[PDB]
């Protein structure tokens, strides 16, 4: 279980400017990664709006020490208002020393990331979707459950949950048909369809998939090796105005 | 007999379904034979009472 | 490393095997009248 | 077999635990018990009843602190110990004072194949048979008392062990309604729980085999509430929106006057939109606001005024977990809902007031119908959990 801390960027910055001068303050070597790929918003075609640039590096020498392991993953655009954001995992001094170094370098100031219901559910859609080496999209499904914590007096109803077996998830999407957003057309309406509760209006605490991710508003938790690309893209649009 | 538990459960489900289907078919054919016998009895009893 | 990737693949296979039994027993419990 | 205990045995109960039992009882009830206690078994006080009731009256006159009188009855009147009958009295008086602190579980009595057996308990005969069936194994002492404002007959059974004074165990409470197959008993999972409950079934039958089946698995406190929930009453099987039928106040007698019949007056109603306009959203008229708030109360309380602040339901429940199964495209879709809180159906009512949940599309089981029962739902029919 790895907990990810999210964080945004005010204006677009350049990070490969001085990897030689980012090390003497820290006294050990740090590598560089330059990478960009296609992020198809629509399978039929994609404009220049999905042009994304991603950076990644670490601060470590000891591979045996799995606990003292941290990664800083960057990704974002350059044409909309907010250019990019950033994410990191783990607690250490290495998670901030570079952070001050670009505190006083570029003039960008940080802010915690806010999630609400309009965004929280749609993250699991990007988590469950998969891409192969032949650019073929198939979905690996998971038995999602939701956490609800409604604020009330007398604490009459303080917490309740909804659980869906994902074979029934299979039976819902197939009934709707081939959809790229299963939670738009098979799951979320069906809860309103039967029980009459609006998931989005109600205060949602957590969306849990079966052993793949752990989504909460305060922070996202995932047991994978590294976060994917569709997740970061949907986060970027959500925090965009 | 099978080793994997999933195969055991699938075979149990198939066994239940097969048993139910066989029972239904037997009931249907026996009901048809019952109808034939009842028709024969009625058609003979009509002449008897006449 | 290679060992870590092998461990991740083993974990994924184990999770799939665990979920298959749950799906099968859910189907069985569906078939039962009680 | 003289293993039964009389009303004069003195177990070696700790002074501290019985000190805390008298802690909760009010001052005015301590005076009443002390006068009755001396009239039955006496005490170590060197005086008559008149002398005792004189000094005890003076403790009231001076406003004497309860710690003094509690120490007086524990270290002066009965320094040696406390009687079993006195312990039963303090237990039952604590039961009456604080009925919300004790939990109960329902159980059903069956005779033959599936014919329910209504219980008819004789206060005398039910005692000696139970004593005979229990003393052959363990020391047994029982006490019966009737609820002051309820028709139930609460029976407490305590069992003693030899490890020489006897060591008291946790008492077992079994509540018998007047005439109902349902029997409410306390929660216990020890050697004594299966020995006391089993002995009761053999004792109360006396002519045919009687078996006990647990109706529910989640205990509910407030013995007053469980009687309305599952005991013999009109409100059983007509809860939720159908609570108006339990108390036939909407319909007048045939001999009653016919101008007051609501056929002439009619009812004030509002049109509900069958087209889905709840998802998208203008300030509502106060009259429209009042009618909208009335719709929520009708489907959770059963009437505009309410059978019973306003969000409290008739019977609060803690945990209810539903399971919904439907068939779509020749396969079953299962959704499991679990609720937890103080008043589940009261909480859902408030959320409908804040426009979070559509009031038109909530089903009957979510509205409070057949409450306190959790089970699978199919084809619009509710099935209780086995």
């Amino acid at each position: 279980p790895y907990t990810w801390k999210f964080l945004g960027i005010s204006k677009q910055l350049s990070l490969e400017n001085g990897i030689a001068k980012l090390n003497q303050l820290l006294n050990l070597e740090v590598d560089l990664d330059i990478q960009t790929i296609r992020v198809p918003s629509d399978p039929d075609g994609g404009t220049a709006a999905d042009e994304y640039i991603r950076y990644e590096m670490r601060l470590d020498i000891s591979n045996l020490d799995e606990g003292t392991y941290s990664k800083f993953i960057f990704l974002g655009n350059s044409k909309m208002e907010v250019p990019m954001f950033l994410c990191y995992c783990g607690t250490d001094n290495r998670n901030e020393v570079v952070l001050q170094w670009l505190k006083a370098e570029y003039g960008v100031i940080m802010w915690p990331i806010k999630f609400e219901q309009k965004t929280m559910i749609k993250l699991a859609d990007a988590s469950i979707v998969h891409v192969t080496k032949e650019n073929i999209e198939q979905i690996t499904w998971f038995s999602s459950k939701l956490y609800f914590e409604p604020e009330t007096q007398d604490k009459n109803l303080r917490q309740f949950s909804i659980e869906i077996p994902r074979e029934s998830c299979e039976g819902l999407a197939l009934g709707y048909g081939n959809t790229m957003h299963p939670y738009n057309d098979a799951i979320v309406p069906y809860i309103y369809n039967e029980t009459g509760m609006a998931v989005e209006r109600l205060p949602l605490t957590s969306v849990i998939l079966a052993g793949h991710t752990k989504i909460m508003r305060e922070s996202i938790v995932t047991s994978t090796r590294s976060l994917r690309n569709r997740v970061l893209a949907v986060v970027l649009q959500s925090i965009q105005f | 007999r099978e080793s994997s538990k999933a195969a055991i459960l699938a075979c149990a489900a198939e066994y239940i379904q097969k048993l139910k289907e066989t029972d239904e078919a037997n009931i249907e054919k026996w009901t048809l034979q019952k109808l034939l016998s009842e028709q024969n009895a009625s058609q003979l009893a009509s002449a008897n009472e006449k | 490393e290679w060992k870590k990737q092998r461990k991740d693949s083993h974990k994924e296979v184990e999770r799939r095997r665990r979920e298959n039994i749950n799906t099968a027993i859910n189907v069985l419990s569906d078939l039962l009248p009680v | 077999n003289e293993l039964r205990l009389e009303d004069n045995y003195v177990p070696t109960s700790d002074t501290l635990v019985v000190f805390k039992q008298l802690m909760k009882l009010p001052v005015t009830v301590l005076y009443d018990l002390t006068l009755s206690w001396f009239a039955k078994f006496g005490g170590s006080f060197d005086g008559d009843i008149y002398l005792l009731t004189e000094t005890l009256d003076l403790l009231i006159e001076k406003g004497v602190r309860r710690n003094v009188i509690v120490n007086r009855i524990l270290y002066v009147y009965w320094p040696d110990g406390l009687n079993v009958f006195q312990l039963a009295e303090i237990d039952c008086h604590l039961m009456i004072s604080k009925p919300e602190k004790f939990k109960w579980l329902p159980s059903k009595a069956l005779r033959g194949d599936g014919k329910p057996y209504v219980v008819k308990l004789q206060p005398a005969k039910f005692i000696e048979n139970l004593q005979t069936d229990l003393a052959k194994i363990y020391h047994c002492h029982v006490y019966m008392f009737k609820h002051p404002s309820l028709p139930v007959l609460i029976t407490r059974i305590q069992l003693f062990d030899s490890n020489k004074p006897l060591i008291s165990r946790r008492p077992y409470y079994v509540a018998f309604p007047l005439n109902s197959p349902i029997i409410f008993h306390s929660v216990d999972k020890d050697i004594y729980a299966r020995l006391v409950l089993q002995s009761i079934s053999r004792t109360i039958s006396e002519r045919e085999t009687i078996i006990f089946k647990p109706v529910q698995k989640i205990p509910v406190k407030s013995i007053h509430n469980i009687m309305t929930l599952l005991g013999p009453s009109r409100f059983a099987e007509s809860m939720g929106p159908w609570e108006c039928y339990a108390s036939a106040n909407f319909e007048r007698s045939p001999l009653h006057d016919y101008k007051k019949h609501q056929g002439l007056t009619g009812k004030k109603v509002m049109v509900r939109e069958f087209d889905d306009s709840f998802l998208n959203d203008g300030k509502e008229e106060p009259e429209i606001r009042r009618l909208r708030l009335e719709k929520n109360m009708i489907k959770f309380k059963g009437s505009a005024n309410g059978v019973m602040s306003r969000y409290s339901s008739l019977v609060p429940i803690e945990k209810v977990g539903f399971t919904l199964k439907n068939e779509i495209n020749s396969r079953i879709i299962t959704i499991k809902l679990k609720f937890n809180g103080n008043d589940i159906f009261g909480g859902l009512h408030e959320l409908c007031d804040k426009n979070l949940i559509n009031i038109d599309k909530v089903p009957g089981w979510l509205a409070g119908e057949n409450g306190s029962f959790s089970g699978t739902i199919m084809n619009g029919d509710f099935q209780r959990e086995q």
